[PDB]
This record gives structure tokens, sequence and C-alpha cells, in this order.
RNA sequence: GAUGUUAGGAGGGCAAAUCCGCCGAAUUUAAGCAUAUAAUUAAGCGGAAGAAAAGAAAAUAACUAUGAUUCCUUUAGUAACGGCGAGUGAACAAGGACCAGCUCAAACGGUUAAUCCUUCGUUUGGUGCAAACCUUUCGACGGAAUUGUCGUU
RNA sequence: UAAAGCUAAAUAUAUGUAGGAGACCGAUAGCAAACAAGUACCGUGAGGGAAAGAUGAAAUAGUACUCAGGAAUGAGCAAU
RNA sequence: ACGGACCAAGGAGUCUAGCAAAUGUGCAAGUGUAUAUGAUUCUUUAAACAUUUUACGCAUAAUUAAUG
RNA sequence: UUGUGUUGAAGCGAAAUACGUGAGUUUUCGUGGAACAUCUCCCUAGUGCAGAUCUUGGUGGAAGUAGCAACUAUUCAAAUGAGAACUUUGAAGACUGAAGUGGAGAAGGGUUUCUUGUCAACUGUGAUUGAACAAGAGUUAGCCGCUCCUAAGGGAUAGCUGAAAAGUGUUUAAAGGGGUCCCCGUCUCAAAAGGGAAACAGGUUGAUAUUCCUGUGCCAAUAGUAUUAUGAGUUAGAUGGUAACAUAUAUAUAAAUGAACUCCUUUACAUAGGCUUUACACUCGGGGUGCGUUUUCUUUGCACUUUACCU
RNA sequence: UUUGUUUUGUAGCAAUAGUAAUUCGUAAUUAUCCGAAGUGGUAAGGACUAUCCUUGAAAAAAGGAGGGAACGGCUUUGUGCUUUGCUACUCUUAAUACUUGUAUG
RNA sequence: AGCACAGUCUUAACGAUGGAUGUCUUGGUUCCUACAGCGAUGAAGGCCGCAGCAAAAUGCGAUACGCAAUGAAAAUUGCAGUGACUGAAUCAUCAGAAUGCUGAAUGUAAACUACACCAAUUCCCUGGGAAUAGUGGUACUCCUACAGAAA
């Protein structure tokens, strides 16, 4: 059996949701140079680096995932102290 | 004595036997011997009975999505050769 | 808002690109919804639509351009084969139903069923 | 009636052997050219007790000779032999206590 | 408990999900409703 | 015989009203009950089709004879079975619906397997916008087959 | 003319689907279910299994305004 | 002696097979046209209509285990 | 067949100088707002209720009654609020009494958690409360667990039975690995208390912490080539001690040749009894610091005076 | 290069952290965190003694040993081996570079 | 501004409670007719998802209350929004494309989103240029052909 159809593996549209905006989100962005993103349940540690990595121009630190009751993954994403977390969390909103 | 026949032992009801067997996803899956008392999953077979006509009418086909089934329904009356698609404007 | 016959016109070189661009502007419109921001909500369903749209057009393109490569042969794989019923396709065929021994074949051509009248 | 006690003992659910910390099964050596044709000796190297059983076991040690090697035997004890002592089998065997002779 | 497997998680998050009220503004054109302590989801 | 993630294929499960095999009760009736009846039923297991199954006489008759199967009217609650009690119970002929006959084995063919399949090619024309499809006979290759394919009756 | 085989029709269809009907039932009836019905809910489980239709022609007429009340509401010389 | 706190709605000799009697009707040593067929019938009509001058049931004859 | 209806049908409530003997029939008023009758004759049936501890639904007297009784116990003032015995704050009197309504977990539950609102119903009195209702939010791990191993044992394969369904599980198995021809060898599941690579302290939120932050560590893995550098060893594998045994301290005790084939050890194990050591706990005295009593006495009573993993 | 005598350090972690205090705009400064003991409650360890017609799991995984298969480097003859000419070489940890599919968790 | 005893029972009028009755009916029931298998090309069934605001039901499958195509063809609307002056808004048809995890379920397992082995895989341009830990395959039994081993 061959496949026509281009691929419908899970790219980086798709992987990455959105980010996080409430209280907590925002207030570890400032405090712990931390980024907070909603991904869908498939996404893995090495997904979500690679997605921010080539979604924005950041450089990942470390990840850590949480799976929440509304079926989605929540990833806090440390940034490294390259570049900080609040001129891009400004960029994209 | 306070564990009794009644009240007594219903407050050690904890540690089902049943789960949600994931051929019916309905919980009868029993655990310890690993075989659903509903459509009995590790069999090859759905443990299907004729003395109950409720049990059968409530899983027989018909009562899901059909997914592929109603599709392929009315091509009887169309057919339409596979490939073949209407002429253009 | 993109027709699905302009388009259809398309290598699918840029057919990918506009499939990419408009998924990033997809992903745009939902980190505004998911921020404050309300307001673009309702363009997310004609994005979607593109989207959809574009993604069709890709997948018949390739779709085609397999069969072309697959043209007679013999030998095409399960899915571009035909997809009857089972029984169907196992069904024998109507040259296997129809044929006959060489005795009954020049039974049948010596004797047919004739069409006649009467007074 | 119903079915009585003695009955249901053949249908082995709680009536099997409480054979859990058992050592093994108490054999002598299997039948080899060796045994046929001369002696054999085997150190026994211990002497345990089989919670089953009353007479206690014997942890023999022979050496292969088909393969280098050494094998291991469970043999019943009997009385008055003694762990380091040597055990001669076969038909050659010399009788004394702890061997083991064609009768 | 606290230690769950995955799927019962989701199950989980499904049923809370599917434990909120009809939106107001459909309402102007729920009864498979439950709560924790009443009805046991059993599931 | 093994073994092969060798090449190409098939089976598995669902669904049952009708259909085909198996297995198989008791309630009930007999005013009790044991044979009998319920019933060659229910439950259980397996297997198909748009129908299935049966079907082309090792048939019936006893006549001035009929002529595969199935079904309808009837034979007929009859012949018969049965603590000859309760109960059970066909077939032939007759009138109709429909109507269809056939092939293996065995025989015969050795101045010649005359057969079959796989794979790779060639064209004979056609309906399709396309996708695809229907016809086509010249091969070549590799096999199967004399422990028997094909032709004749 | 047994101990091998094929075979259409007339035949049956409490199933599924699609049509058409009726001296049928008319919401305690008719399918269990006219409705979000094999749903809610019950049982560890096999299974058990409901209740619940009707504003008006038109809510593209679903009660504006005032008074009294914290509010619910009530009242009106006000109102569809 | 048992059932009945009250009210509404529902609530029980029916259907089919087969036999007889009774009565009405048609025809009468005959009666019934079965299955099926035809026919400018095909909303009704799934009913009505029809049946080239030894189909079948019952009756027209009884009796006997029975050849009769 | 021949009639009644928006100039109001059916139904329903009360009735009638009404008819009948009676089931009933027929009329009036009111309500109702869309259908109804046929008694001209006949056809048809799921056709007539007081009961069946009848079925379903609704409603009574009992009755503002029984009752709202374990868990010693509340009081004063204030805030909020329309409203405070049971919301909040302060004061007091008491309770639980480390075998705790104190902290952690498992099973089970599943969002009850948090914040902000909020009171239709519920919270058997009240209620502004709440585990109720509404909107949002909240669960971060290489080191905690699962995941791996095997146990009681389960399923399955080969067979063999059985019409099958199923029953048993090596009963004539030619059944993956290893080195390099031979050796070993059914599979799989079953432990969140058994076995088991490796983490601590301080801090942080409204809600998470051995998970986040800070700092300090530890475990496992790290392919091939080539360079360097670290150490050893050697002109093919080191050395001390009589011995028990010891030695590589490089950032880092990393290297002390070693195949096939073997033999061991650890993992790895009951109970009872006392003796002993250590850590933690408790307690005593001194020093310092703060607080309290202070009519009288009191060199006084109380609190703090700490130090993890790793090396 | 050994033996006796002082100082330092809560042995490093470590005081920078905690705790209890005194002050200062409202985020900072300061001082303390050290001299001795008793009871035996809990837990673990040790060395033992005793009991059994009761002897009180396994495997994954890890380690030790016995044994002694294989043997430098550069160049060359001849069909891995004999050979000629020269000696500075083999292991182990770490880092870097390139190749390897993207070479930590 | 004053007068009735109270309670209990009866009657009438008007109302509360209740949901009978009548009238409705996109439902049922029965009969007649016609067609009739779906699945390793992965079925039925089960989960999980999908809308701007979205719980259920209905619909659908990462192209997710719908894509494309064909016929009709101007609306669609609660708001927001989208539509021509007809491949566009909405219906209908539905042949193309797509069709998540499962399930006979079939790599090993299963109260695990656990663990294998073999090909690395996919895409773009007309031999290059990229991106990917991603993608396929691997059950048991059997048939036909083939392979090299066996006596």
């Amino acid at each position: 059996i061959v496949k026509s159809c281009h691929s419908k593996t899970l790219d980086k549209y798709g992987l990455i949701k959105y980010p996080l905006t409430s209280e907590k989100a925002m207030k570890k962005i400032e405090e712990i140079n931390t980024l907070v993103f909603m991904c869908d349940k498939r996404a893995n540690k090495k997904n979500i680096k690679k997605s921010v990595k080539n979604l924005f121009g950041i450089e990942c630190d470390k990840v850590n995932v949480l799976n929440t009751l509304n079926g989605d993954k929540k990833a806090y994403v440390r940034l490294s102290g390259e570049h900080d977390a609040l001129e891009v969390a400004n960029k994209i909103g | 004595g306070k564990a009794g026949k009644g009240t007594g032992s219903f407050g050690k009801r904890n540690g089902k036997t049943h789960f949600l067997c994931l051929r019916c996803g309905k919980r009868s899956y029993h655990l310890q011997k690993k075989k659903c008392a509903s459509c009995g999953y590790p069999s090859a077979k759905k443990r299907r009975f004729n003395w109950s006509v409720k049990a059968k009418r409530r899983n027989t086909t018909g009562t899901g999505r059909c997914r592929y089934i109603k599709t392929l329904r009315r091509k009887l009356k169309n057919k339409f050769t596979e490939g073949s698609t209407p002429k253009p404007k | 808002n993109v027709k699905a016959y302009e388009l259809r016109t398309l290598k699918k070189k840029e057919l990918l690109d506009k499939l990419d661009e408009l998924k990033k502007e997809l992903s745009g419109l939902r980190i505004s919804k998911a921020l404050g921001n309300s307001a673009k909500n309702s363009k997310i369903h004609g994005v979607r639509k593109n989207v959809a749209r574009v993604l069709t057009v890709y997948n018949q393109k390739r779709k085609m351009e397999l069969r072309q490569l697959y043209k007679n042969k013999k030998f095409k794989p399960y899915n571009l084969r035909k997809k009857l019923t089972k029984n169907k396709r196992l069904q024998l065929s109507p040259k296997q139903k129809a044929a006959m021994t060489l005795r009954q074949k020049k039974k049948v051509q010596n004797f047919p069923q004739r069409k006649y009248l009467v007074v | 009636g119903r079915v009585i006690r003695g009955q249901r003992k053949g249908r082995g659910s709680i009536f099997k052997s409480h054979n859990h910390h058992r050592k093994g099964a108490a054999k002598l050596r299997h039948l080899d050219y060796c045994e046929k044709k001369g002696y054999i000796k085997g150190l026994v190297k211990d002497i345990i007790h089989d919670p089953g059983r009353g007479a206690p076991l014997a942890k023999v040690i022979f050496k292969r000779t088909e393969k280098y090697g050494k094998k291991e035997e469970l043999i019943i004890a009997s009385e008055g032999m003694f762990t380091g002592q040597y055990i001669s089998c076969g038909t050659k065997a010399p009788l004394s206590v702890g061997n083991i002779l064609p009768i | 408990g606290s230690i769950k497997r995955f799927r019962l998680k989701q199950r989980l998050g499904k049923c809370r999900r599917q434990n909120r009220p009809v939106p107001h503004w459909y309402r102007l054109k729920n009864t498979k409703r439950r709560h924790w302590r009443r009805t046991k989801l059993g599931l």
C-alpha cells in the first residue's frame, strides 16, 4: 500500500497549540524566565523543544510537561540565559 | 460482629472486580480472570445469547455509527464505476 | 478566501508553500484567540476551510500523478486497485462463469434455441 | 446429597501439596555407562532438610564425564553419612554405607 | 486515587467536561448532568 | 518432509427474518406417573445465499400406466403408530405454479499431453473528459502433469 | 440402475434498507422509547430500565412604563 | 369472617381451528368452483367480474376383520 | 342517508314547570375555541366498573402531631449584611489530650482543590455559610513511583481430546541467543508494601513541590576516526607485607593483559530472649538574647540558642 | 625527611542558609547561634543463646575466582606465514575536531 | 362607625391543588411490494476528538457540525461573520480526496498511551535540495510457485 497524501503526523502547527496566559503563566515569565505553552497530548520533550526552536528563535534549557484534565499538555519551557524570556513574550504577544 | 452481614460488610466494598474492557468500553472486564463479562473480549467471538433479546438489541449493528456500511449504501442504486466523476461544466 | 479552481494550476512547490503560510496564519489567529484578543475569531473558519481546500487539491494532484505511475503494470498497490466489495472481488469473472467445454460449446453452436411461430 | 470431602480431594484445588519451599525431587543418578561398568564417586557437599519430608536430603556433587563441569544431585541421605564424604555409585562400587550398588 | 492510568485520567477529564451547563446564547433557541457525590460514574 | 518477513493469494470477525448441519431439555398433557406427549421444539455450537436446501430415479405403480426437484389444492386427520390410553400421523395417484438438463469416473485416442498455470511481451477493435473498462491472438520463459491433463461417447 | 458431482424457476423471509397502504392506537393507548430512548438511573456482574407531547395566527407580538419592596414578587390610571 | 382511606384513568368469556344443534339465505340429487388461470380491472382494486359441453370435498348405499 | 359548527363544535360546572320506569335522552346558563353527529338502515369491536391486599397517577384524616436526644459548653463585643444562636474578627470559658476531628499515604472517589462571585433549590432550625450554584484557574521529576525481575499463579504455542464450544499445557517440538562449527534455550503476563542505579537543604504559590527557584551532589549512558593531555606498563601483561592483607588520590584511586569453558558469592530471607552501640526523642545545669510575674516572694518561669545530602 | 608544643576551622558542605533579637528610607545594618551531663522511649545495627515431626521464596542484576586461547611498531622477499634494514611503543581517563540521521536523561 | 360565639357538618358561587376529559399528532403497529452481505483494500462495535463563542443529540475525522466535484442556486444568522449582481451563502446529489486510537486485530503486551526487530523515512525541483525518532513491514493456519539444506 502506497500513500499519496502528504503526511498527517503532527508538525509544529498542531504540536504547539498556543501560549498560556493565566496568572501563574504570566508571573513565571519575569521571575523564572520561563514560558508556558499548551500542546497536543501526543507531544513529548523532544517534540516541544524542536517545535519551539523552529517556531521562535529560542533555545530551550529544559521542558517540564503535565497532562491537564482538559485533554491537552501544559509545558513549562525554561529559556536559556542567552536570550531573556520577556522580549520573546512581547514578540509573540 | 461489627462487619456483619449487612451495613458492616458494605463498608469493605472497595477493590472492584470489573473494569472498562477496551473492546466494549463497558465496565465488565473481570480483572482477575482477564475476560469481559459482556462480550468475552479476549475471545474472538462476541458472546451473544439468544435468551436475551434485550441484550442482543442493545448492542447489535446499527446501534453505533456504521462508519462504512452507511456510506456503501445507495451505491447499489447509483451503480457508479469506481474512479468515475461527474462530467464537469 | 481561495477557491478550488484557480490553485488547480499550481505546482506542488507553491501549493505546499501556500499551505504552510496559511497554517502559520491560522496558528497566529489561534494565539490571538487564546489571548484576550477576540476581534479576529471569525476568520478562523475561513482560514480552516482554505487549508482544507488546498490540502484537497494537493492530495488529488498527488493521487492522480501516482496513478499515472502505475498505469497498467497489472500489479498496482492495494489502495490503487479496485475497492469493490470483498465478495465481489473474490467472485468468479464473467468470462470464467460463461466458460464452457468444447463438447457443450459445439452442442450449443450446432443446436441453438430457435425462434418460430404457429399458424 | 453433595460431593463429599474425600471426593473433592482429587480436584486438586486446595488439596495440592504445599510445596513452595521444597528443595527438589529426591532421585539417584540417571543410568550411565560409568554406573553400569564401574564406580563414579560423588562428594556429599551438604545435607539439608526438605520441609515436606522427615528424612534429610543430601546435596551430592558429581563430576560430569561427557563434558567439563559438575552435576548436582539430591539423594535421600542414609543414616550415618556426613558432609565431605565420597560415595561411590555403580556396579563396582565397594559395599559400604552410602554407596549405590545393584541389588 | 492519586495514582491513575492515562486512560482513566482522560476519562475523568471528559466526564468533567460533559458536566458543564448549556451555553446561554444557545438557550436563546441540560438533563444529563451529574454531581460527584450523588451519582458515581462507576467508570 | 522441514524451513523460509522468498512471490502471489485465501481463512479468521460482525450480522440472521428466511436457510443448512450438529447437540439437546424440562415445564406441560395423560386429571397421579415411569413408555408416550411436550419435541426430532427452546436453550447451546458451527456454516451460507438473495434466496438456501432439494434435484435428473438403485422412483411410483400394478394401470389403457406415469417420468428430476420444489411449492400450492387434495389425498387426510386417512393407512398407520400408541400404558392401542392421552395422543401422534405419512405416502401414491389426481388438479395446478414452474419447467432444464447435464458432467466426472469408467470406455476409446501414443508416428507422440493433443493439456493447465505463472511471468514477460504484441496487436484486434470499442464505448470514457478523465479515472478506468470491454474485446484481442501471436508468442517467449519458468513450471505442473503419464502416480493422468485434454478430446470422443 | 446405489455406494461420484453440478444445476435456473415456481418457494420462504418476527432481519436490514426503501416505498405504499389500513373499518388499527391516539400520549396510563400505540414499539420500551411521538421528546436529548435502550437515554436517565440501578446492579460487582450477567443484566434491569423509566418518566417526559400541546402558549399563541404571529413571540419578526414572550410582557414595555410607573408605584411599593433588599429581593422575590405584587399592584396600576400602564401594557401585547 | 375476609377486601375496601379517597378520587381519576385503565381493568377481565375474546381469537383461531374443528364438530354439532338452532335459525336465516341460495341451489337441490346435487352442491361448493379448491389451487390456478383471463381480462382495455389496476387510486380505490389486496375487490369485484369470469371459468371450450368425468379435478377434489361432502352427499347420492350399506355392511363385513376380511377376499368382498 | 341528511345534517350541526367563529352569529362558537366537542368537552366540562351548575342546572331543567323537560321526557322515560330505567339505563339514559334532550335542552338552559356559564366556560370553552375547533370540530361534531346521524335514531334512515346496516356493519364492526380492544364497547359499559365499586370492589380483584387490582395497575398507574394524584390527594386525604392521622397532624402542625411523632419528632429534630450519642459525641460535657458556651458567653461578651464588633464587622458584613435586607435579615446573624450556628459567616468573619477580638476577648473569655472549655474540649481533643500525641491510641488526637494532628500530620502523611493506600483502596475507593474524581475536581469535591484554589480564587472571585453567589443563594432558585439543597445545606432536615436559621444561613450572608458550604463539599451547593456560576466563571476562571490549578497538578512541572534522570534521582518519588509505575515501567524491569521473579512468586502464589493467569493466558497462550506444540501436541492430544472434542461436532464444535472448549479441556489440558511438552504428553513422538526439527521451537531465539552465544561465541565461531558447536553450546545454551517455549513464549508472555502477574507485586505502586517482595527484589530494585541515582538527591539533599533552604526558599517560593491562591492552589504544585525530594517535581519549581537557588546552591550543592549523585546515577546511568556516551559510536567511529584523528588529535592532544592524564597516568601507568614495556626493550607479552606493576609492586609492597613473614602473614592476615595492602597499594593507582591523575580536577577524577581510570588503567595491575586475559578468550572458550567451569565454580562460587551477593541479591537472599523464620521466631523467641536478653546484652550492647549509635542516632533521634525526652530531661538537668551553665552562658547569651527576648518576653512574662513582680501586694508579697522568686540570682526567677517561658522561648530561641539549628546544621541536610554528598566528600 | 620523623617526634613532642600552639593557632586556625562548627572538617569541606556552612552561613551566604535558618532561628531568636536590636535598629534604619521603607529594602538595608548589627549582635548570638557555646560549656558541660542525665533518663531510656522509639529505630536500626552488632555479637550471641534458644525453638521446631515448623528450618522459614525466586529471578532480574552485579561481583570474585579457576583456566590460559591472542599478541610490538615502520619497510621488504616469496605462498596469514620465513625473511632482510631501524625503533623509542600498548593500555586508561578527559577534552577537542570531523564523519555518523538530529550523539543526554 | 358598628354587628356577628368558636368549632363540626350541609348547600351554592368563585377560586387553589391536580391533570382527567375533549380535540390535536413529523410517533407506533400491521399488511403488501422491491432489493439485500459487510470484513486483513481492516468490518460491526467501542473509545478519543472536531465548531469563534458548543454540554447533549445529530454530523464529521487532524482537510474533523465539513473539502472537492455535480444539480439547484441567493441567502445564511443569537451575536460575530461569510456571500453574486454565479465552482462563492445555503440546500440537494455524492462517484474524487481524506478517513484519529482501537476492534477479527494480526510484531510482543495491556487497569501500561509499555517494549521489540528489519528497512532509516518523507517531501521539493528536473541528478540535486531540504525536513524529519517521523514512516512502513514483522501473527497463526493454509494454497500455488520458488530456494538452498536432508536419504
